[PDB]
């Protein structure tokens, strides 16, 4: 079941959907998440409000919703393209092998393209995917790609994973997601420096991006750059209140400084106190 | 030690 803001100040807004896609646009989050909510009850059957919704909280660092919103609208239209890929991501994420491979299996089923054409189900989707990838010989498919990084990054061929993104990243040189994904493969397969400057890049385009300035964290962490990981989660909670997990990562960096009135208020989650810090924000 | 998001 999923938790909803409780009095909800755009409820009656009329263009609750739309608006929520100009705020998104516009790179506020939190209130994006308002409109798409209230969007919602306004109709609670729209789906598209539900895609959009999830993924918006996938991108907002809340992953426990993103999951929960898009099984909502896979419910209600299971064809939806963006909801599968993103909810596979999102099952990655959280260690979760069977999902992930079910929501590509089904994606590429309910794809009007591929239609037609220990673990060795992982394996199966993984070779499903390549072989339609291979059937486009041109011209690529972003969403392919992804699907296919992911499917990598899952099996654990890293090199792999990056290409398909770097791939994908050609048709888009913009999705902020996508320059995400690739700074979380390139982290994820140890390579932080990398993984910094794709981050730098989604958040260049869009700064209101938790998961990004999260992910960051992390890699500043496998840098050793721990005022900066520091910093960024801050900045994140910041945003984010406008999870828990960036509290953690922050609780650690903060101890790698061996900073103890501030490492206490970061065991208290004690934000403002963090604001300074030394004059941040 | 960490695990980065997608």
């Amino acid at each position: 079941g999923y938790y909803f803001h409780t009095e909800n100040p755009f409820k009656d807004w009329p263009g609750a959907f739309e608006e929520g896609l100009k705020r998104l646009k516009e790179g506020d989050l939190p209130v994006t998440i308002l409109f798409m909510e209230a969007a919602i009850l306004q109709d609670p059957g729209d789906a598209e409000a539900w895609q959009f919704l999830g993924i918006t909280q996938a991108e907002n660092e809340n992953e426990q919703a993103a999951i929960v919103a898009l099984q909502r609208c896979l419910e209600l239209q299971p064809n939806n393209l963006k909801a599968l890929m993103a909810l596979a991501v999102s099952y990655t994420n959280t260690s979760h092998q069977q999902d992930a491979c079910e929501a590509l299996k089904n994606w590429i089923k309910q794809n009007p393209k591929y239609k037609y054409l220990d673990s060795s189900v992982l394996e199966g989707v993984k070779e499903l995917y390549l072989e339609a990838a291979h059937q486009n010989g041109d011209m690529i498919d972003p969403d392919l790609q992804t699907g296919l990084g992911v499917l990598f990054h899952l099996s654990g061929e890293f090199n792999r994973a990056i290409d398909a993104f770097n791939a994908a990243l050609t048709v888009r040189p913009e999705d902020y997601s996508l320059w995400n994904r690739l700074g979380a493969t390139l982290a994820n397969g140890d390579r932080s420096e990398e993984a910094v400057e794709a981050y730098t890049r989604a958040l260049e385009i869009q700064p209101g991006f938790i998961r990004s300035r999260y992910n960051l964290g992390i890699s500043c962490i496998n840098l050793g750059a721990y005022r900066e990981a520091v910093s960024n989660f801050l900045t994140a909670l910041s945003l984010q209140r406008k999870s828990g997990n960036i509290w953690a990562a922050l609780r650690i960096a903060l101890s790698l400084m061996d900073q103890p009135e501030l490492f206490q208020a970061a065991n208290l989650g004690d934000l403002d106190v963090l604001l300074r810090a030394f004059n941040l924000d | 030690r960490l695990s980065s998001n997608l």
